[PDB]
């Protein structure tokens, strides 16, 4: 329920919205039994069918104001230290096997976010 | 022109339920409720550069 609304958000460009979102995030990372949070908080940002993440869903679908929502999700990631698996995930599917962000970001012809 | 008028002719000719199973296209959802049994064709451009917007499927494969 959580997943589908920061997908929603994110692709639309809705800029105040994805912060109280990812501070829910935050309110349901203060309170666990706190085994695997840092693998815990990767499974709601990855779509588990073909390993999309949001900052991947960020790209395909660009915005005026896509240029503050990366800023918003590199320093969250980074709060919670899981930057370097966050900014190198990959696709799964035989189709898209091995696609990463700045992949993406090069196509769409983006100098500055690259 | 010539060899159109003859595959116009063939096709008048051939019963009903053959039509249906020779028959072009795909539904599409083009936008909300909305299908118009469309027509699919690829292209190569090497000139013209510019990002894109306004597609319909983000995941750019043939998909099944």
């Amino acid at each position: 329920r959580l997943k589908k609304r920061i997908f929603a958000a994110v692709s639309e460009g809705c800029v105040e919205e994805l912060r109280e979102l990812l501070q829910d995030l935050q309110d349901l990372c203060r309170r666990r039994r706190g085994l695997d949070v840092p693998d815990f908080l990767m499974h709601k940002l990855t779509a588990s069918d073909t390993g999309k993440t949001c900052l991947m869903k960020a790209l395909l679908n660009i915005n005026p104001n896509t240029k503050e929502i990366v800023r918003i999700l590199l320093a969250f990631a980074e709060e919670n230290d899981i930057l370097d698996r966050f900014i190198n995930a990959e696709y799964t599917e035989e189709a898209y096997e091995g696609q990463t962000a700045l992949n993406i970001a090069i196509e769409r012809r983006q100098g500055d976010i690259t | 022109l010539q060899r159109a008028r003859t595959i116009l002719e063939f096709e008048k000719m051939l019963p009903e339920w053959l039509r249906s199973r020779f028959r072009m296209g795909e539904l599409c959802k083009v936008a909300d409720e909305d299908f118009r049994l469309c027509l699919r064709i690829n292209e190569v451009k090497w000139t013209e550069w510019k990002t894109h917007v306004s597609f319909l499927n983000e995941d750019p494969g043939p998909i099944r």
